[PDB]
C-alpha cells in the first residue's frame, strides 16, 4: 500500500527531524521518492554516491560526478566504481595517466581504458609498456599483441603478422597489420577457416534461423558458392595441401545444402514439389558419390553426409528407374547445370563465372547406396548429434520407411556403453538399474507413435534440419530425465512413471499394440543372434512382453479396454484396438513364444508338448527341427515324423506359405533329401 | 481445446488491432502465423478440413477474419500498382475457401470479396 | 433505403416482407388508368415503385447468393492411391464414374442457376418505365432527403450490380455476354454511364479485357465474332 | 547479336551493362523494343515489359481513352456488315470518349459528332417487328441499311403498320442522302 509507503515516509522526515544528522534516513527518503531525490541523496551524501554522480555525469558535469566519485572513493567505505568516472574526468580536463595505469593494473583486459591512454599520450608509447605488460600476463592475448603493435617498424609488424596468422578470423588484426606496413613505408589457414565457417554458418541460418526459403539462408548460399569458386579457381589443390581434401569434403557439403534448399523452397512455397525434388535427388547423389577423405572433423563430415544423402538417395525413389534418368536429362554441359544454377542464385551470380560452371559432374554414374554401407555410416553418424531424440527418431523412422526394423542395439551400444543388457526383476519399479531393453523399446514405440501421427509430399521424412518435431512432450521429457540420470536431489518422476509403464508392470496407459510390436521386435532380434545368453534374455522378455498382454487380451468381452481418460505415455485411436478376430492369432504366438522359450534353455521334452498344440507352419518347422537335432545318430523310427510334418509343411507350402522365417526353397529341400536318403 | 481457442481469440484480437492501425504487413505475418484462412490455391482444402475442427466461436470470426484479409491483400496490390500475381493468387485462395468453406456467412461480404476481386482483375 | 445504404440484407429483407403481400392492389382505389392517373398520388405510386425496385434487387442479390454458394458447390476429384491394388483400383475407378455424372449433374446446376439470376440481374439493371430507383410520377412536391437517396442507391448498385453480372458472365464463360456489358452501360437508353464514375467504367474495361482474353483463347474475336 | 543474346537468357542485368555502355542507348533501346515488339519484350518485371510496349483495347491498357475512342469512332465509320456491330462500336467509342481526360468543348464537339451519328443509326433501329418478319430478315443479323434503304423500307408496302411515325422518319432520313 502506497499509504503505508508514504506513512513510512512521514515517520522518515520525522526520523531525519529526531536523527538529527540522519545520513542514512535522508538517502532512504530520496530513495523512497529524481529532483528532491538528487537534493535530497547529495544532502545524504554507495547509493548516494553513485545516484549524484551519475545525474551529475547525464547532465555531462564531469567534474561535479569527479568530486562526488572521488571524495566517495577517499572516504571508502564501501566503493568500487569511482575510479572509472575519476580517470574520464581527469581525460576531458599528465593526470588521467595514472588513472588509467590504475584501470589497466586492476584489469589488464581494458580496451576502452587502452584507447583513453593512447589518447592521453597523444596528448602528452608506453601505453604498448602497459600493453606488454598485459601480454606478459596473459601472453595468449592476441588482442592485447595488437594493441601493443598499434602503440609502437620491426616489432609493430612483427608482433602484428604473427597474432593476424594466429588467428585470422577477424579482420581487425589483419587491417591493423596493412595499416602499419602503410605507415611504415609511406593464408591457408585463412580459408580453411573461412570455409569450415561458411559451412557452418550456412547450416545454422538454414536449420534454426529458419529461413522461409528467402534471401536469409539463400545469400549464405551464394557466400559459400563465392567462397566455393575463389578456392577452387585460386588454390586448385594438389595432393600434399590438405585445402585438397579440404575443398572435396565441402564439395559434397555444398550439393548436400543445395538439395535441402531445393526441398525447402519447395516446400516453403506449397509443398514437395515433383519439380525440386529430382535436381535434389542429383546434389544428394553429388554428394555420396565423392571419395571419403583418408582429419576425424573431415571423417566424420563425410560419414555424417553420405549417411544423410543415402537415407535421402533412398527414399527420394523408393523405386528404381530414377537414378539413370535422372543422371542423363537434368545434368548436362551447360543446361543442367543452368537449370540447377538460376534455382539457387536467381539472378545474382552469373553462369561462366562465380558459379558451378567451373566443377565438373561427368564423372558420376549409377550407384545406389547399399543397405550394409548405410549402417555403417549411420554409427558413424551417430558420433556428431550424441544423444539427440531428434536425430534417433529421425534415423529410426528412415529405417523404418526402409521396411525394416533399425540395428537400435547398435546405435545404443555406441551411445551409451555401460547400460546393462537386462535387468534381474520386471517386477520391480527400480529406476537406477535402465536395462538396454527399456530404453530400445521406448526408442521403438515412440517410433511407431510418430509414424502414425505423421500419417495422420515425395519425402515422407523431411531431413533433419528442415523438419518440425518428431517426438511428444512426454516423450522428449523422459528422455532428457533418463539421459541425465545414466551420462551423469533428482526429480525422477518421470523415470519412475514411466518405467512402470514400459515393464507393462500393475497398471499402464498402453494398449496391446504397442506391446504386440515391442514383442515381435524382441522376438525377431533375439532369434537373429546366435549368442545363447542373449538369446535367453531377448526370448525371456518378450515372452514377458506378450504374457503381460494374456490377461489384458482377456478383457475385451464388449467392454472397455483400459480406461485412460488421460494419455499417460501413449494414447493414440482407431489403430490399437484388437478385433477379437486377432485374439486367436496372439494367443497362437503366445504359445509359440512359450514353446520356443522352454526349448532354448533345454526343457525339449515339454518343448514338443507345447508345440504339439499350435497348427501353424512354424510349429511344424520347429517341431522338425528339434526332432532332427535330438536324432540325428539316435533312431530311426523318428524320421517318419519328420517325413510327416514336412509333408504337411509341403502341402501348407503349396499355396506360397511365406510365413516361415526361413523360405521353403531351402528347409524342404533340406528335410526332402534328409528323408529320402534315410529311407 | 478451450485453450488454444482462447490463444486464437488473443491472436484474433491482435491482429484485428495491428489491422485497425493499418499495420498492413504486421497485419499479413499475422494472417499467415494463424493458419486458418487459405493463403494458397492449394490450401484451402487443408483449411477446409480444419473448419469443421473450429469451435462455433472461429466460425463466428472467420467471416470478418476473411474480409479483412481480403482488403489486406487488395491494399497490398494497391501498394505494388501505386508504387500483383501472388496477390491474385492469394485472392483467388480467399475466394475457394469463402466458396467451399462450410459457414453460409452473408452474401454481402462475398459480394464485396468480388468486387476486390474485380478491382484486383 | 436506411437499410440498404449499410447494405443489410436480413434487415432489408424483413422490411419488405413483412409488409403483406396485398398493400398495393388494397391500395389501389381506381383500377381504370384513367381515373387510375387521378387517384394514384405522386407519393403513392413512387413508394409502389420503390416496393418493386426493392424486389427486384433483393431478387437480384439472393440469386446471386445461391449461385455464388453453387459455384463453389462444384464436386472434387476422386483421390488417387499411388500403386492401388486391385481393391483401390476398382473403387477409384468406381469414384470416377460416379464423379463424371456429378460434375455434370453441378453443371446443369449451374446452367440453370446462373440463367435464372442471370435474368433477374438483367431486370434490375434495365428496370422497366424509367429505370429502379426513380419515381415515375414527377408532381411530387420536394422530397431531397428521399431523392438522395434513391440517387445514392442508384450509385452504389448500379456498378455492383454490373459487377455482379461480370462475375456470374465469367463463371459460366459467358465471355461475349460480359464484354457486352460495355453496350448495356453505354446504351443511351439507359444511361448507365452516368451511374458509374471513371474509376468503375475502368474497371469494367479491366473486366472487358479479362473477357475478351477468355474469348481469344477460345477463339473468337475480341468481339466473340468468328475471326 | 546481343540484343538476341541478353533475350534469350533472363540476363536483363546484362543487357543493362551493354546499354549503360552506349552512346544515345536510350533511344536506341525504345526503338529496338518497337521493332521487335512481339519478338522481344514479351510478357510470355512483367509489367516494365508490359508498358515497355509504345488498337483499341491496346489504348485502352495504355489507359488513352481518347485514342481508344478515335480508334472506334474510326472503326464504327468502317463497320457496316453487322449493325449490332457498328452500334456496339459507337457504344464503346462514347464510353472511351466519357471516360477520357478530354477538355470540355473537345468533349463536347466529340459528342456532338455522337449524336449525329446516333441519330443516323437510330433511324434503322427502330425496324418494325412486323416488317422484319415480314422480310425475313435477321432480328439483327442484317447489314447496316443506308439511308435509302430504311427509307424504301419504311415505305414499302410490307410494313402494314405505316403510320406518321414512320413516315416522319422516311422523311427525315434524307437528309443523309448525299449527292442529292
Amino acid at each position: 500500500s502506497k499509504a503505508e509507503i508514504q506513512r513510512y515516509v512521514e515517520n522518515a522526515q520525522n526520523s531525519a527531524s529526531s536523527p538529527r544528522e540522519k545520513s542514512m534516513k535522508g538517502f532512504l527518503f530520496a530513495r523512497l521518492y529524481y529532483e528532491l531525490a538528487k537534493r535530497s541523496v547529495s544532502s545524504y551524501i554507495p547509493k548516494a554516491h553513485r545516484f549524484l554522480g551519475q545525474l551529475f555525469e547525464i547532465e555531462g558535469n564531469v567534474e561535479k560526478a569527479v568530486g562526488c566519485y572521488k571524495r566517495s572513493l577517499e572516504l571508502n567505505p564501501t566503493q568500487k566504481d569511482l575510479t572509472l568516472r575519476i580517470a574520464e574526468l581527469i581525460c576531458t580536463l599528465g593526470r588521467a595517466e595514472y588513472w588509467v595505469e590504475r584501470a589497466s593494473k586492476l584489469f589488464p583486459g581494458s580496451p576502452e581504458i587502452y584507447r583513453l591512454k593512447e589518447q592521453l599520450l597523444s596528448s602528452q608509447w608506453n601505453q604498448l609498456f602497459d600493453l606488454i605488460q598485459a601480454e606478459l600476463f596473459a601472453r595468449p592475448n592476441d588482442v592485447y599483441v595488437n594493441l601493443k603493435l598499434v602503440d609502437l617498424r620491426l616489432e609493430e609488424a612483427v608482433l602484428h603478422c604473427l597474432k593476424p596468422e594466429r588467428r585470422a578470423l577477424r579482420t581487425d588484426i589483419e587491417w591493423c597489420s596493412c595499416v602499419v606496413r602503410v605507415f611504415k613505408e609511406y593464408n591457408t589457414n585463412m580459408r580453411m577457416i573461412t570455409k569450415e565457417l561458411l559451412l557452418a554458418q550456412c547450416d545454422v541460418v538454414f536449420l534454426t534461423l529458419s529461413k522461409k526459403d528467402v534471401q536469409k539462408s539463400k545469400e549464405a548460399l551464394e557466400r559459400f558458392d563465392q567462397a566455393l569458386l575463389s578456392v577452387k579457381q585460386s588454390v586448385s589443390g594438389t595432393d600434399a595441401s590438405d585445402l585438397s581434401v579440404t575443398f572435396y569434403e565441402m564439395r559434397g557439403h555444398y550439393y548436400m545444402h543445395a538439395g535441402t534448399l531445393l526441398l525447402k523452397m519447395a516446400q516453403s512455397c506449397e509443398v514437395q514439389w515433383k519439380a525440386l525434388i529430382e535436381p535434389a535427388a542429383l546434389c544428394y547423389l553429388l554428394a555420396y558419390q565423392v571419395p571419403k577423405p583418408k582429419q576425424g572433423f573431415l571423417e566424420e563430415l563425410a560419414f555424417d553426409r553420405q549417411s544423410k544423402s543415402g537415407h535421402l538417395l533412398l527414399t527420394l525413389s523408393h523405386g528404381k528407374q530414377n537414378f539413370i534418368s535422372e543422371i542423363i536429362e537434368t545434368f548436362a554441359n551447360q543446361c543442367g547445370q543452368s537449370i540447377l544454377l538460376k534455382f539457387l542464385f536467381e539472378d545474382n551470380l552469373s553462369m561462366q563465372d562465380s558459379f558451378m560452371g567451373s566443377d565438373d559432374i561427368s564423372y558420376v554414374e549409377n550407384r545406389v547406396p547399399d543397405l550394409s554401407e548405410l549402417s555403417q555410416h549411420d554409427n558413424g553418424s551417430l558420433r556428431i548429434h550424441n544423444g539427440d531424440l531428434q536425430h534417433l527418431t529421425w534415423l529410426g523412422l528412415q529405417w523404418h520407411f526402409l521396411s525394416t526394423l533399425p540395428p537400435l542395439r547398435k546405435w545404443l551400444k555406441q551411445i551409451f556403453p555401460r547400460v546393462p543388457q537386462e535387468t534381474s526383476r520386471l517386477e520391480s519399479n527400480i529406476p537406477e538399474s535402465i536395462c538396454l531393453l527399456d530404453l530400445e523399446v521406448f526408442l521403438l514405440a515412440v517410433v511407431q507413435t510418430s509414424y502414425l501421427q505423421l500419417q495422420d509430399n515425395r519425402p515422407r521424412c523431411l531431413p533433419l534440419p528442415i523438419c518440425k518435431q518428431l517426438f511428444t512432450d512426454r516423450q522428449r521429457s523422459w528422455w532428457d530425465a533418463v539421459y541425465s540420470l545414466i551420462t551423469k536431489a533428482k526429480l525422477r518422476s518421470v523415470i519412475q512413471h514411466d518405467l512402470t509403464t514400459l515393464r507393462a508392470q500393475e497398471k499402464h496407459g498402453l494398449q496391446p499394440a504397442v506391446l504386440v510390436n515391442w514383442a515381435r521386435g524382441l522376438h525377431k532380434t533375439g532369434y537373429s543372434l546366435n549368442s545363447f545368453y542373449d538369446q535367453k534374455e531377448y526370448m525371456g522378455r518378450c515372452v514377458h512382453y506378450w504374457k503381460k498382454l494374456l490377461p489384458l487380451l482377456d478383457l475385451v468381452k464388449q467392454k472397455k479396454s483400459i480406461p485412460e481418460p488421460v494419455d499417460p505415455l501413449f494414447k493414440h485411436f482407431h489403430n490399437k484396438d484388437i478385433k477379437v478376430s486377432e485374439v486367436k492369432d496372439l494367443e497362437d504366438e503366445a504359445c509359440i513364444a512359450f514353446a520356443t522359450l522352454d526349448l532354448v534353455d533345454g526343457k525339449t521334452e515339454d518343448a514338443i508338448i507345447a508345440f504339439e498344440s499350435v497348427k501353424n507352419v512354424v510349429a511344424y518347422w520347429n517341431l522338425a527341427l528339434i526332432y532332427q537335432r535330438k536324432a540325428e545318430e539316435i533312431e530311426n523310427d523318428c524320421l517318419p515324423a519328420e517325413e510327416q510334418e514336412e509333408f504337411q509343411e509341403c502341402l501348407l507350402k503349396c499355396k506360397g506359405f511365406l510365413k516361415m522365417i526361413c523360405d521353403e526353397y531351402s528347409a524342404y529341400p533340406s528335410i526332402a533329401t534328409s528323408l529320402p536318403v534315410p529311407v | 481445446s478451450i485453450n488454444s481457442t482462447f490463444y486464437l481469440l488473443l491472436d484474433l484480437i491482435t491482429f484485428f488491432d495491428e489491422y485497425h492501425a493499418g499495420h498492413i504487413d504486421l497485419s499479413f505475418d499475422v494472417i499467415e502465423r494463424l493458419k486458418l484462412v487459405p493463403l494458397s490455391q492449394d490450401s484451402v482444402e487443408e483449411r477446409v478440413a480444419a473448419f469443421r475442427n473450429f469451435s462455433d466461436e472461429i466460425r463466428h470470426n472467420l467471416s470478418e477474419i476473411l474480409l479483412a484479409t481480403m482488403n489486406i491483400l487488395f491494399t497490398q496490390y494497391k501498394r505494388l500498382k501505386g508504387s500483383d500475381s501472388v496477390l491474385r493468387s492469394q485472392a483467388r485462395a480467399l475466394i475457394t475457401f469463402a466458396g467451399m468453406i462450410p459457414y453460409r456467412m452473408s452474401g454481402d461480404t462475398n459480394a464485396r470479396l468480388v468486387q476486390m476481386e474485380v478491382l484486383m482483375n | 433505403r436506411k437499410f440498404l445504404a449499410s447494405k443489410k440484407h436480413e434487415a432489408a429483407k424483413e422490411v419488405f416482407a413483412k409488409i403483406p403481400q396485398d398493400s398495393i392492389a388494397e391500395i389501389y382505389s381506381q383500377w381504370e388508368e384513367q381515373a387510375m392517373d387521378s387517384a394514384l398520388p405522386a407519393e403513392d405510386d413512387n413508394a409502389i415503385r420503390e416496393h418493386l425496385c426493392i424486389r427486384a434487387y433483393l431478387e437480384s442479390h439472393e440469386a446471386f447468393n445461391e449461385w455464388f454458394k453453387h459455384i463453389n458447390s462444384p464436386p472434387q476429384k476422386p483421390t488417387l492411391v499411388g500403386q492401388a491394388s486391385f481393391t483401390e483400383k476398382v473403387a477409384h475407378e468406381h469414384k470416377e464414374k460416379k464423379y463424371e455424372m456429378d460434375f455434370g449433374i453441378w453443371k446443369g446446376h449451374l446452367d440453370a442457376l446462373t440463367s435464372d439470376v442471370k435474368e433477374k440481374i438483367y431486370n434490375v439493371l434495365l428496370f422497366v418505365d424509367g429505370g429502379w430507383m426513380v419515381d415515375v410520377r414527377e408532381d411530387t412536391e420536394e422530397d431531397p432527403e428521399r431523392s438522395h437517396q434513391m440517387v445514392l442507391l442508384r450509385r452504389l448498385c448500379l456498378p455492383m450490380m454490373c459487377f455482379l453480372l461480370h462475375t456470374v458472365l465469367h463463371n459460366t464463360k459467358q465471355y461475349k455476354d460480359c464484354l457486352r456489358l460495355a453496350d448495356i452501360v453505354s446504351s443511351e437508353n439507359q444511361k448507365l454511364y452516368t451511374v458509374f464514375s471513371k474509376t468503375e467504367m475502368r474497371n469494367l474495361l479491366q473486366k472487358l479485357r479479362e473477357s475478351s482474353l477468355m474469348l481469344l483463347d477460345l477463339q473468337l474475336d475480341p468481339l466473340g465474332y468468328e475471326i | 547479336l546481343v540484343q538476341i543474346c541478353e533475350m534469350t537468357d533472363n540476363q536483363s542485368r546484362l543487357q543493362r551493362y551493354m546499354t549503360l555502355f552506349a552512346e544515345q542507348n536510350f533511344s536506341d533501346f525504345l526503338f529496338r523494343w518497337y521493332l521487335e515488339k512481339g519478338k522481344r519484350g514479351k510478357l510470355l518485371g512483367q509489367l516494365a515489359a508490359f508498358l515497355q510496349a509504345h488498337s483499341w483495347l491496346h489504348e485502352l491498357n495504355s489507359q488513352e481513352f481518347e485514342k481508344a475512342h478515335r480508334t472506334l469512332q474510326t472503326l464504327a465509320n468502317m463497320e457496316t456488315r453487322y449493325f449490332c456491330k457498328k452500334k456496339t462500336l459507337l457504344g464503346l467509342s462514347k464510353l472511351a470518349a466519357l471516360a477520357s481526360d478530354f477538355q470540355e468543348d473537345v468533349l463536347q464537339e466529340k459528342v456532338e459528332e455522337i449524336a449525329e451519328q446516333e441519330h443516323f443509326l437510330l433511324h434503322q433501329e427502330t425496324l418494325p417487328k412486323k416488317l422484319l418478319e415480314e422480310k425475313q430478315l435477321d432480328l439483327n443479323a442484317m447489314p447496316v441499311l443506308a439511308p435509302f434503304q430504311l427509307i424504301q423500307l419504311y415505305v414499302c408496302e410490307e410494313n402494314k403498320r405505316a403510320n406518321e411515325n414512320d413516315f416522319m422518319k422516311a422523311l427525315d432520313l434524307l437528309e443523309y442522302i448525299g449527292d442529292d
